[PDB]
DNA sequence: TTAGGGTTAG
């Protein structure tokens, strides 16, 4: 996430046209750390081991308050905008494709979106996923639409990990395929990664992933939701 | 006597003035009516309209439109204005089928036990629902309701004769007002220095002599004739504002004041108070508060199960409430507007907030 | 003490019988000395509780048994062990160390996953029932003296030589049920006395902490052959003056929005248990990984405290891995949890869940036979009062006027309406058609000196409109041909408002119904404050009201008006 | 080497 802290030694300084940027070098090696205030500092790193300091942990900390208030987003699915961006978070449910140039991405965040999300055409046949956590829950659940480079990637996925969609496009819909009237709303991922655009796979370490697992532990006991499996001869615990 | 001569109005902060009272008779001609207003009375500070007293009738004068029953309760005496109540548009008893029938009987049955409690007879007991009036000087009950108390011995009477000391000393007697006090206190009531802030003061009192005169729409010219509103508007700060113009201060003023009548009542579109139809118009508004007709229909969109969605919808969204109340009427409809009315509706028990942004009726 | 599940088993000829000691009331069973032995118990008490998992459709079919689906049944029992009598079996016939501590605290009996034991062997360990304890030694490590334990070798002056974590697994999980907090245990070792035989663990030859306790450099895991002991000699009792001392909060640490009950604990008295149905409703088990779903439960403890005059209702649940839950959990118990997780929904309720960082324990069995408390009679008045007023009560008074009432059939499949079993959802969502009478009422009471509007559900309407049950029900026959009925009143002595019609004869009878005296009659009412006492609920200024009647119009300011749910309707003496 | 941050039109 932007606000996150980075560490990078014997990082190769390079230019273009006067622009300077840096390199993974030869020899290069890197750190990384939480940018909230009031938690503790978790190395994030693939380099070769290292020893942290005090002068490095307090570079840590005076980034933190620098960035928090010397420098100086969060949004449900279900507090969105008709028409917009969001660098959104939810869990893959699965995944799918009509031949062309998009992927089908289907998650939740168990909370209710204002509209209804769009539903696509989908050939089901291409759909990777499993119908006992979704189908009598569809109602807190969505569709989105990944475009160009995102469908390598996309394609690449496997279903059930934790995904940010950075730059997410929200766009609203207004009919259905017989062109009656219905009001929905519509989610993309455009190609190329301009204004950063984009997906990457969150780890269920991450500290907003225990705060989207917090959240669903009152959209599921507390939930106030209606009956479902009245099969209720299915369950049999442990059986 | 300060601490009897509560604030001004007597506002409903202390509940009994919404709820009909239980004081000996004796006492209610013992108490004061009000000198700010007629029609309300007072008792240790606490307001009283609404009152209730049960005792014995002692005598009668029957006129064509009431009937006036003198009543006795032990401590004292009173008469009472009991308004009739006609019979216009006849049910009629005819061998309907059973379920007709059923019903025509026993609204029948209702209809001859209300009139045999209604009816009645000097030294009988007799309840009384109303409020207190006063005619000829002389001071009166006028019922909302009235029944024959239908004991058979005198035991509810003896409850009602223990009981009425009882809370007397729990709650009657009780003069303490416990408010805070939050009172602006006139600072800078005679000049507020500041345009906007004389807007804000003017917005104030121009929706309440909205709410007051219960105006449901009204030409902007119409609000900048009123003599209160005026004498607000025209303090010394907006003319020496516009005071720049020396040669035309009466002209620039008076367009200053025209500019910030159209403010404040700008300022009331932004807090949602009133709203300008697609009426064609430049300054004519319509005031939300009496927009029963967006009520109702806001009212229908949910009252009757949203009618879009086909699943089993216990409400609706804020936004899908809104999206539809523009599909259905207008596009122009502020945020504001829609606010203000969900508002004034769940406060009138005609929506309810499950939760915030979904709401049903 | 088994093997497999810690708990306390009874066992004898033809098979075994799960038990529930406490020493005596409100004190927890403290030395593991009685293990082995004999107890006769006369005066105790044999519980059961039947997990039926029937499948009824109606109500009718309650009468026949061809619906039930499956049964089981827990059985054990619970006695004081100043009843029963210990009998120590004579052992049957024809060098060590040891030191005290006291103990902060217990973390839960769960099947953890380990570390890599510091330093030591690599192998992965693999989930297994485990639990640890936080303490702090009292004197150096004794000797083997035979007089009990020789003098303490010189205590150490750190507190890392003194703080210290106690992780148990394997059979050791045994001497569990024995420990309960701030006592002060002494452990005993055998085999060659030594020095190190308990003082460090952070890096070691073996101990597989578990991942919640790795980096811990006072750790200790037991060896089989070291068991506990408890410790009451007068000489100490200075030290076991945490005697009347417990994990307790102050109800303001509750009730607010900040921290997860990693701080907070308190006394309860329990009032039912069922099924945690909506969570099945949305079938996730632990974001999938738990697996198969042991349904999960719920509780309401009535709160305890001796800050307040009232006890504030507060839900507890049980989730999946913690399932089944303890023993002794009953209406009527008396149970002192600790260390729960508290959370509060997006819908603004506090409610609180279990995690293995909290523990059960029980401070008294049922009574013989419920009591019966009345609830209090009070004046509407004083829930404005300002100050804390009590939670729920009876108040003595008069209907005024019929704001809102709705009638519905509706389809017991699914939570839609329905025309006598044509559910509208009949053969996608609902299979069967059947319907069922549902209806809803809003009243507007007053008492002699508060106004409050009052909500009432279900078949209590039958007794707000004052309908002898059988003629209601001759009614509601009638209202089921149009199947749904609403009305909507602009007032007191009002017509129907817009929101309703007025051209059935039927719907004239119930108008005029509702504007007869013979409802608008008075009543004794008992409720429950609608919004619970907490924080959870901002306050607001008072509204401006314009009243216009009598002889001009009144401004003012009002608060909102209270709403109240009903709980009883009934009259008073006939008064009319 | 590439790219070397900034909105698609699906
Ligand atoms: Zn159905």
């Amino acid at each position: 996430k932007n606000g996150d802290i980075v560490r990078f030694h014997r990082l190769k300084i390079q230019v273009y046209k006067k622009e300077t940027q840096g390199i993974t070098s030869s020899g290069f090696a890197s750190l990384t750390f939480e940018g909230t205030l009031g938690a503790p500092i978790i190395p994030r790193t693939s380099s070769k081991y290292f020893n942290f300091t005090t002068e490095d942990h307090k570079m840590v900390e005076a980034l933190r308050v620098w960035a928090s208030t010397h420098m100086s987003t969060l949004l449900k699915l279900c507090d969105v905008q008709p028409m917009q961006y969001f660098d959104l978070t939810c869990q893959l449910l699965g995944k799918a494709e009509v031949d062309g140039a998009s992927f089908l991405l289907k998650v939740w965040d168990g909370t209710r979106t204002p509209f209804p999300s769009w539903r696509v055409l989908i050939q089901d046949l291409v759909l990777e996923g499993d119908l006992s956590h979704i189908h009598r829950l569809q109602n807190l659940t969505i569709d989105i639409l990944v475009y160009d480079n995102h469908v390598h990637v996309a394609r690449s996925l496997k279903v059930g990990s934790f995904l940010r969609i950075y730059s997410l496009h929200t766009k609203l819909q207004s009919m259905n395929s017989e062109n009656q009237t219905m009001l929905s709303l519509e989610f993309h991922l455009h190609g190329g990664t301009s204004y950063g655009r984009g997906i990457r796979v969150l780890p269920e370490s991450n500290s907003d992933v225990d705060q989207l697992k917090k959240d669903l532990e009152s959209a599921n006991l507390t939930a106030n939701q209606h009956s479902d499996v009245i099969c209720q001869s299915e369950p049999d615990d442990s059986f | 006597r300060c601490e009897e001569e509560t604030p001004s109005l007597l506002w409903g902060l202390d509940p009994v003035f919404l709820a009909f009272a239980k004081l000996y008779i004796r006492d209610i001609l013992d108490m004061k009516e009000s000198r700010q207003v007629p029609g309300v009375f007072l008792y240790n500070g606490h307001p009283i309209k609404q009152v209730d007293v049960l005792g014995t009738v002692i005598g009668v004068r029957e006129r064509d439109a009431f009937y006036s029953y003198g009543v006795d309760d032990s401590t004292g005496v009173i008469n009472c204005i009991c308004w009739k109540k006609l019979n216009t548009e006849s049910v009629s008893a005819a061998p309907s089928a059973a379920r007709e029938l059923s019903l025509t009987s026993q609204l029948k049955k209702l209809q001859e036990t209300i009139e045999q409690k209604t009816k009645i007879e000097i030294g009988d007991t007799i309840r009384v629902r109303g409020s207190i009036r006063t005619y000829r000087e002389e001071r009166e009950i006028h019922a909302t309701t009235y029944y024959k108390v239908d004991d058979p011995v005198w035991n509810i009477q003896i409850a009602r004769m223990l009981e009425l000391p009882t809370i007397y000393r729990k709650v009657y007697d009780q003069p303490f007002h416990s408010s805070a006090l939050e009172k602006e206190e006139a600072l800078s009531n005679p000049g507020a220095l500041d345009l906007p802030s004389l807007t804000s003061l003017l917005s104030e009192k121009a929706k309440e002599f909205l709410m007051e005169n219960r105006v449901q729409s009204f030409y902007q010219q119409e609000l900048e004739m009123v003599e209160s509103l005026l004498s607000l508007a025209n303090q010394p700060v907006i003319h020496s504002a516009s005071s720049d113009q020396v040669n035309f201060k009466k002209d620039t003023t008076s367009k200053a004041i025209h500019s910030i009548f159209k403010n404040a009542i700008q300022l009331l579109q932004e807090k949602g108070l009133v709203f300008q139809k697609d009426d064609g118009f430049d300054n004519l508004y319509y005031v939300t508060r009496e927009d029963k007709d967006l009520h109702r229909k806001i009212h229908r969109i949910i009252q009757q199960d949203c009618q879009k969605p086909n699943h089993m919808e216990k409400g609706c969204h804020f936004l899908h409430i809104l999206a539809c109340a523009r599909l259905s009427i207008r596009p122009g409809l502020s945020e504001a507007v829609l606010q203000q009315v969900l508002e004034l509706l769940e406060d009138q028990s005609d929506i309810v907030s499950t939760m915030e942004h979904y709401y049903t009726a | 003490a088994s093997s497999h599940k810690g708990c306390l088993q009874l066992r004898d000829q033809s098979g075994s019988l799960p038990c529930l000691l406490l020493a005596k009331h409100s004190q927890p069973l403290s030395d593991p000395r009685l293990i082995g032995c004999l107890v006769r118990a006369e005066r105790f008490q044999l519980i059961v509780e039947r997990d039926v998992r029937s499948s009824f459709p109606s109500w009718k079919e309650l009468s026949m048994p061809g619906f039930i689906q499956k049964q089981q049944a827990r059985v054990y029992v619970q006695f004081f062990l100043a009843d029963a009598l210990i009998l120590p079996v004579p052992r049957p016939c024809l060098l060590g160390q040891s030191r005290l501590f006291l103990l902060c605290h217990k973390e839960a009996l769960m099947k953890r996953n380990f570390c890599v034991p510091p330093g030591a062997s690599p192998e992965v360990p693999k989930p297994a029932l485990s639990f640890y304890v936080l303490g702090s030694w009292l004197g150096g490590t004794q000797r083997k003296e035979g007089t009990g334990w020789g003098l303490p070798e010189p205590q150490g002056n750190d507190d890392n030589d003194q703080k210290v974590h106690l992780i148990f697994f394997g059979s050791s999980v045994r001497w569990f049920e024995f420990l309960h907090p701030g006592q002060v245990y002494r452990l005993i070792a055998p085999g060659p006395a030594t020095p190190m035989l308990f003082e460090k663990d952070g890096s070691s030859c073996i101990s597989r902490r578990p991942l919640e306790l790795a980096g811990c450099a006072s750790c200790l895991t037991v060896q089989d052959n070291w068991t506990l002991e408890l410790e009451s000699s007068q000489d100490i009792q200075d030290v076991l003056d945490a005697n009347k001392s417990l994990p307790e909060s102050s109800l303001t640490d509750l009730l607010s929005d900040n921290f997860t009950d990693s701080l907070v604990s308190f006394s309860a008295e329990i009032l039912s248990r069922t099924l945690c149905e909506p969570l099945v409703a949305s079938l996730w088990m632990k974001l999938g990984n738990t697996g198969a779903m042991r349904r999960c439960v719920k509780l309401t403890v009535a709160l305890e405290t001796a800050e307040c005059e009232f006890p504030p209702h507060l839900d507890v649940y049980i989730e999946d891995p913690h399932l089944p839950p303890s023993l002794g959990l009953l209406p009527g118990a008396r149970v002192h949890f600790s260390q729960l997780e508290k959370r509060v929904s997006r819908s603004h309720n506090v409610y609180c869940c279990f995690r293995s960082s909290t523990y059960v324990q029980v401070l008294s069995f049922p009574p013989e036979t419920t009591i019966s408390i009345p609830l209090p009679h009070i004046y509407l008045a004083e829930l404005l009062q300002g100050g804390q007023s009590p939670f729920q009560a009876t108040a003595s008074c008069h209907i005024v006027s019929v704001f809102s009432l709705q009638l519905f059939w509706v389809c017991a499949y699914c939570t839609s309406i329905c025309r006598q079993g044509k559910c509208t959802r009949l053969g996608s969502t609902c299979p069967t058609q059947t319907a069922i009478s549902q209806a809803i009422i809003r009243l507007l009471v007053e008492d002699g000196t508060a106004e409050a509007v009052v909500t009432c559900r279900n078949h209590h309407v039958a007794a707000a409109l004052g309908l002898c049950p059988r003629e209601w029900a001759s009614l509601l026959d009638f209202v089921q041909v149009p199947g749904r009925v609403v009305l909507q009143f602009a007032g007191p002595g009002a017509q129907l408002e817009s929101s309703a019609r007025v051209d059935e004869p039927m719907t004239m009878f119930l108008w005029t119904l509702c504007t007869s005296p013979s409802v608008l009659r008075p009543i004794v009412l008992s409720f429950e404050l609608e919004r619970k006492p907490s924080k959870i609920v901002p306050l607001e200024p008072p509204r401006l009201q314009r009243f216009q009647c009598g002889e001009l119009p009144f401004l003012t300011h009002v608060n909102p008006r209270l709403r109240l749910s009903c709980l009883s309707i009934r009259e008073s003496e006939y008064s009319s």
